[PDB]
């Protein structure tokens, strides 16, 4: 298990780690998160009580570093840093769990997930999405942008998710114009898995990176990538059959997660029933059918 | 974005336009079968291609071997279609090439934006005119050299004969698609107005009769009655 200390908490905030959130009083007692699962990339978000404008928060990886967070006055916001002196950080965090002033990742017999999750989300990719290549963890929140939606504008405050745009010349061959745009598996299996992902797992990743982003911080352009990720595949007639199975999981444990109150606006009601209903691969997802069909009918 | 009424003029401005009409691409004549059931028969359609503005009209002959085999032939002929008119497109001097294409029917947009990615300076756009281009069939001339066709080819017309020489392309226009109304609306009593005459006729390198200024102003008005006349009978008015 690995630790994120915190300094302090001078202001109000609702703090999430994974698919958790609590609430931290204005400088109550509070120095950070302990027991926190080694082996998966993880995210601790904030959401200021006094602005709830500006979700934020940081993908970290607790195997590539040592890190905490500290109150910036300035900047007015929780900042993530790695501290290098490694006995300072273990006598650090050492006090403070004797004190018992850190707040349990809970550890749960019957649930994976967040596994489920972020299977294929890397630490190593997030941060080619997110370019800071000085710190080790990601910065991400609510209002960034992403290269495609630049391109329709700081470009260092950007996410660099892969284009996907099903009406570019990247999409379409020269002469299979009907073909490439009514029944996309080339622009799926050549463009973007053989030739920019390289396998399947990059392109779950950067999906199920792009869901996490539009649920934990209301993240659009986010939202926008994950349904272009899953159009491009149920649009697809022909797609291995590993992968259609995978992605159904994958999508069933999205849809599991989301707040029942955020479907409204986390949902795209077309993609979503092109994918289950119209498209080549309408009788593929079965658990993602069932779990939709019966948490969200309204939408469909 | 969308052609309609608010922005009529632009059709006659000095930027190059096109209208496109697909709705006589894929014909079929449907009958019964020995057996009782229902087939249908193709028959040679056409590419509707007009620059309203000088009245050329690139005429796209659709032989109906271009069907033979294929499937689902109502939405290949929309993807058939934009791969025509981006293949006319290409064949045209750059200072020829339309800077609008305006597809008369919705469905159209997408083939045709999908086949013209190389042009990203031509914008594609649809309208809420209706127009009557599908009645194109009903000008005996453009009919016979479809129906005439054994191969695919490119007839080019000017659907205004000479009436630029004389009037404005607004004003031609409005002709235009009043004649081509009647003609959709009545094909039989239209032509009928148009050919009641034989002392005005329709010379050979022309699709519509010789008229005066003062016997156009005649037609006009017939047309008009014509289309008020089924009008009332059809709602019974
Ligand atoms: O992060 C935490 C942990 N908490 C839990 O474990 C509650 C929430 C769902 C599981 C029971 C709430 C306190 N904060």
């Amino acid at each position: 298990m690995n630790t994120v200390p915190f300094t302090s908490a001078p202001i109000e905030v609702t703090i999430g780690i994974d698919q958790y959130s609590f609430n931290v009083k204005e400088n109550q007692p509070f120095h950070g998160i302990k027991d926190i699962p080694i082996g998966h990339v993880h995210v601790i978000h904030f959401q200021h009580a006094d602005n709830s404008s500006m979700r934020y928060g940081y993908w970290f990886d607790c195997r590539m570093g040592n890190f905490y967070i500290q109150y910036d006055p300035k900047d007015g916001l929780y900042k993530m840093m790695e501290e290098r002196d490694g006995a300072k950080f273990e006598n650090i965090v050492h006090n403070f769990k004797e004190r018992q002033m850190m707040v349990s990742y809970p550890k749960i017999d019957e649930d994976d997930t967040w596994y489920n999750l972020t299977e294929f989300v890397q630490m190593d990719k997030i941060r080619k999405i997110v370019r800071k290549d000085e710190n080790q963890f990601s910065y991400v929140d609510s209002s960034m942008t992403t290269v495609q939606e630049n391109e329709l504008s700081d470009p260092a405050h950007s996410l660099n998710y892969t284009v996907i745009n099903f009406k570019s010349r990247e999409a379409i061959r020269p002469g299979h114009e009907m073909e490439d745009f009514l029944d996309k598996s080339y622009y799926l299996n050549t463009v973007m898995l053989q030739g920019i992902f390289k396998n399947s797992s990059n392109y779950f990743g950067e999906l199920q990176f792009a869901f996490l982003n539009a649920m934990f911080f209301g993240n659009y352009g986010s939202s926008l990538q994950w349904h272009a990720m899953i159009e491009l595949i149920c649009s697809s007639a022909t797609v291995p059959k590993h992968m259609l199975d995978k992605l159904d999981e994958i999508l069933y444990y999205q849809i599991k997660t989301l707040p029942e109150q955020y479907s409204d606006i986390l949902l795209n009601e077309r993609v979503w029933n092109i994918c289950l209903y119209s498209s080549f691969q309408k009788n593929s997802l079965h658990n993602t059918e069932k779990i939709m069909e019966n948490k969200y009918p309204e939408l469909l | 974005g969308a052609m309609n009424s608010s922005n009529y003029a632009e059709l006659f401005n000095n930027d190059i336009k096109l209208f496109v009409d697909d709705t006589n691409v894929y014909r079929v004549t449907v009958h019964k079968t020995f057996e009782g059931n229902v087939a249908t028969k193709a028959i040679n359609g056409c590419i509707f291609t007009l620059n309203p503005k000088t009245g050329h009209l690139f005429l796209k002959i659709i032989h109906t071997s271009v069907w033979a085999g294929q499937k689902r032939l109502s939405q290949l002929a929309k993807w058939k279609t934009a791969e025509e008119v981006s293949a006319l497109v290409r064949s045209l001097p750059k200072e020829e090439q339309p800077k609008q294409i305006i597809v008369t029917r919705k469905a159209m947009l997408d083939p045709l934006e999908v086949h013209m990615l190389d042009f990203p300076n031509i914008a594609i756009r649809p309208t809420e005119l209706r127009l009557p281009f599908s009645a194109a069939m009903s000008i005996d001339k453009l009919s016979d050299v479809v129906m005439k066709a054994t191969e695919p080819q490119m007839v080019l017309f000017n659907i205004y004969d000479d009436w630029l020489d004389r009037i404005s392309s607004y004003t031609a226009f409005s002709r235009l698609t009043l004649l081509l109304r009647a003609l959709k609306t009545n094909e039989e009593s239209a032509k009928m107005i148009l050919l009641s005459d034989p002392t005005i006729t329709i010379k050979s390198y022309h699709l519509w009769p010789s008229f005066t200024d003062e016997q156009w102003i005649t037609i006009e008005s017939q047309m008009r009655d014509l289309i008020l006349t089924e009008y009332g009978r059809k709602y019974n008015v």
